[PDB]
């Protein structure tokens, strides 16, 4: 029950992936 | 139109345009830039490019480009008549015997068309309609060219009726076209088609069964221009009208099924995007029976590397990743149901001799993953001391997806026994972060970045291991994987937490940030990993950031100073100064969030020397909702940290945040419900004068379905705090909530919050105990959750409980004791009783 962050989710979009 | 003299001119000049060496080239390219800002000119350079025979195809299209780059810049100056003498030239030679010429004009008109604007030239596309039915096939041609790129170019221009409805004309028109001998036509026609689709513009839609008549009628057609173009229609049109194409599905799944195994890949592109398309609908399954055996294989097939590609390694779609994709989400379709089909390709795949092979197998594996995880759990145990082995494959290819697919299966790994998997994974992730090829550097970073989201605190025993790799990294990383570095770094941090900060790791971690820090320019959208990966640093640190911070808290507060500057320009000049990205601002009050969290109280001594106050004053009232919930994070952490620099601004926050509740952004609800809760702590009895803003709005909110945990807990937390200062209003409204507040505050770990919370629920239910007796269950089971209160709230909840006992009569309090379950009737009665 704190703030929300979206910082995790940045990273997860610039992340490598196959496809 | 004039000539003769300065013809010649004209004529020299664009000899020596095409030269062979640089000076000549350069001493004419200052010429034509002074000569481009006059009209006269460019009716010359149209004069020369249409009416002028007697020159070259080379010299004429070039006078025709340079005429072109001339209206891409400073169109909008030159005078009319010119123009429109350009125009005429334009069209009546659109149909031209050179192809070079046909092309020069054709991006004349376009980009007149494009620039100038659409409604400027009136009557361009009847005459362009009246053209599609010329005798002659080059002016043919050029018009439907013409027509398509201004499809392609503006769809939504033409679909409003700004240009009257042009698409109402147009569109019948081109389905007519479909029939035309030429491949080139055709391929025009259902391309400009096209462009509507998904608009379900009102024209196409009308005419709808003419279209799927004729698209049929083109099934067959040899040039892959059109089977590529007709695929591309029943694609979009899967997705906007599922009725129409219903009745003959199974025979365009089987002609899709055709096209995808085609010999041309752009076709089989086109063609295996219906089955990512397709997946998506809910009518899938029953469609795809029969069918299913064979997309499968075919699917498997098209995701090992094109030859090409393999070639170009040892960047965008390609069939192969279209295939994937559409596997994946099949997978999520079928769940298990797939695997039947799956296994046996993935048992010739995964071990095959043949590398790429192997990689699509792995490939496979990562796919499936997702959807199929449960059917795949049993074979797991097998597969994945397998992976392990892969990462030390001869072969890059192999090493990167290897990453990836373990990546994949990481939720399971460090589900079991950290020794048997988890262990051994991170140690040769930990390798292969650091091995000599960059695409294994950026997969194996990326995937040991997954499992440190999905492992926390189980990293811990392995910090120093990891740090030492990581650091390293430094070294050895091209900037391109810096990136994913910083990242993995921030998801250490945000793992790990507070067992981050020791001496030896800060000194080992900071110097090479500090580095990266100082050398990277405002502008730089670099910056945002870096940023974010300090932000979670810091958090982690605490203490340990003191150091480093008064640099960063200034960078941080001139970004978002500098953001909001150039969002005023923008407002004010717009043709002049261009808007500002507010990704800088949002990055920057992420990272003054994490200081002011962490660094708690330790900020002031900065905060007292800033406008940043000020500044996120406008943030708030910013229209992007990322940087109204970054701002309002920041409010909340500061409201903490040193609450005597908000005090003043809070008469005007608040109105601020009473319209920022507004759940569809659930973001911004949540962080602006949780800063309302800190202010009030802050604040005591003060916070009187607004409840009423915040109130009812927070009563709807707890009440709402359906809502998110996160945002359900926040709610009930700060609606305590404020029945914790203010219970005269507050409190008298119960039962409007506290069925939702109990259940949602029964789930939450014990600690600061929940503690002002409960306290609060009961400074309120002294105030007002005729609404917590309609359901008092709720209340119970609440203080059940409660492995160790505070001898105070303790008491509280000892008094309360007594309360209702006695008040309701004993014995019927047990008719109501009665429907406990056994833990909470016995636990009210250890640390209460009863």
């Amino acid at each position: 029950p704190g703030k929300m962050d979206s910082r995790g989710e940045h990273r997860q979009d610039r992340r490598e992936r196959p496809y | 139109k004039p000539d003769e003299q300065g013809l010649q001119q004209i004529l020299q000049l664009l000899k020596e345009s095409q030269s062979p060496d640089t000076t000549i080239q350069r001493t004419v390219q200052q010429k034509l830039e002074q000569l481009n800002q006059y009209p006269d000119f460019n009716n010359y350079l149209i004069f020369v490019l249409t009416k002028l025979k007697s020159e070259d195809e080379p010299t004429r299209s070039l006078s025709g480009l340079i005429l072109k780059n001339n209206v891409k810049a400073h169109f909008q100056n030159f005078p009319n008549g010119v123009t429109d003498f350009i125009k005429s030239e334009c069209l009546n030679n659109i149909g031209d015997s050179s192809p070079l010429i046909r092309a020069t004009v054709g991006i004349l008109i376009t980009t007149i068309a494009s620039k100038g604007e659409l409604q400027n030239w009136p009557d361009l596309l009847p005459k362009l309609c009246s053209l599609l039915d010329s005798e002659d096939y080059n002016t043919c041609e050029g018009a439907f060219g013409a027509l398509q790129k201004i499809c392609e170019d503006s769809a939504e221009i033409l679909d409003s009726d700004v240009l009257d409805r042009p698409l109402n004309i147009m569109i019948p028109k081109f389905l007519q076209f479909f029939k035309h001998s030429s491949p080139k036509i055709r391929s025009h026609a259902v391309a400009c088609v096209n462009q509507f689709i998904i608009s379900r513009t009102q024209a196409l839609m009308l005419h709808i069964d003419s279209f799927i008549e004729n698209l049929f009628a083109l099934a067959g057609d040899e040039e892959p221009e059109v089977r590529k173009n007709v695929c591309r229609a029943l694609v979009m049109l899967l997705e906007v009208r599922m009725d129409r194409l219903l009745p003959h599905m199974h025979n365009i799944v089987e002609y899709m099924l055709q096209r995808t195994q085609d010999q041309d890949e752009n076709v089989a592109l086109e063609a295996c995007e219906f089955w990512l398309t397709l997946a998506e609908q809910p009518i899938c399954k029953d469609v795809l029976v029969r069918h299913l055996p064979k997309l499968i294989p075919v699917l498997v097939n098209g995701m090992k590397y094109s030859d090409i590609d393999i070639i170009l390694l040892k960047s965008d779609w390609n069939l192969r990743k279209c295939s994937a994709a559409a596997l994946d989400v099949l997978a999520n379709v079928y769940r298990d149901e797939l695997l039947p089909h799956i296994l046996p390709l993935l048992k010739e795949l995964l071990f095959h001799h043949e590398w790429v092979v192997k990689e699509s197998g792995i490939l496979v594996l990562g796919a499936i993953a997702e959807g199929c995880m449960q059917g795949m759990i049993p074979y797991l145990p097998e597969l994945i001391p397998h992976l392990i082995q892969c990462l030390s494959d001869k072969k890059a290819l192999v090493r990167s997806i290897t990453c990836w697919t373990l990546s994949r299966y990481a939720h399971w790994v460090v589900s079991q026994p950290p020794d048997t998997y988890l262990k051994p994974l991170m140690t040769e992730l930990l390798k292969r972060i650091l091995d000599s090829n960059k695409r294994v550097q950026e997969a194996a970073c990326s995937a040991f970045a997954t499992l440190e989201e999905e492992a926390c605190t189980e990293l811990v025993p392995y910090l120093a291991y990891i740090l030492d790799t990581l650091v390293f990294a430094f070294s050895k990383y091209q900037h391109k994987n810096l990136l994913i570095l910083y990242d993995a770094i921030g998801t250490l941090a945000d793992s790990v937490g507070h067992h981050l900060n020791k001496p030896e790791y800060i000194q080992m971690l900071m110097p090479p940030l500090i580095q990266k820090w100082n050398m990277l320019k405002d502008e730089d959208k670099d910056l945002f990993p870096l940023l974010e990966c300090l932000s979670s640093v810091a958090t982690a640190l605490q203490s340990g950031f003191l150091p480093y911070c008064e640099p960063v808290y200034q960078r941080c507060v001139n970004l978002v100073q500098k953001t909001l500057a150039q969002a005023m320009l923008n407002n004010a000049q717009p043709d002049q100064y261009e808007a500002p990205d507010k990704d800088f601002m949002i990055v920057a009050l992420d990272l003054l969030s994490g200081l002011a969290e962490g660094l708690g109280g330790n900020i002031e001594q900065l905060v007292a020397r800033s406008n940043i106050l000020t500044l996120m004053y406008q943030c708030m009232q910013d229209k992007m909702p990322e940087v109204r919930q970054s701002s309002f994070a920041l409010l909340g952490d500061l409201t903490k940290a040193c609450f005597q620099h908000v005090k003043p601004c809070i008469a005007d926050f608040m109105p601020i945040l009473g319209t920022n509740l507004n759940p569809e952004f659930i973001s911004v609800c949540n962080n602006a419900t949780w800063a309302i809760g800190e202010i009030s702590i802050q604040m005591g009895i003060e916070m009187q004068p607004y409840i009423p803003m915040v109130l009812h709005q927070l009563v709807e909110i707890i009440n709402r379905p359906n809502t998110p945990k996160t945002l359900l807990e926040n709610t009930a937390i700060t609606i305590g705090r404020l029945g914790y200062v203010c219970p005269q209003e507050v409190a008298p409204m119960l039962q409007q909530f506290i069925r939702p507040w109990c259940t949602s505050l029964r789930n939450i770990r014990d600690n600061e919050e929940k503690d002002s919370a409960f306290r609060g629920i009961c400074t309120m239910i002294s105030v007002n105990p005729s609404g917590v007796i309609q359901d008092f269950i709720f209340f119970c089971d609440a203080v059940a959750s409660w492995i160790n209160p505070k001898d105070d709230l303790r008491d509280m909840f000892c008094k309360i409980l007594h309360g209702f006992k006695n008040q309701v009569g004993d014995e019927n309090w047990r008719r109501f004791s009665d429907q406990f379950p056994l833990p909470l009737k016995e636990r009210l009665a250890a640390f209460y009783g009863v």
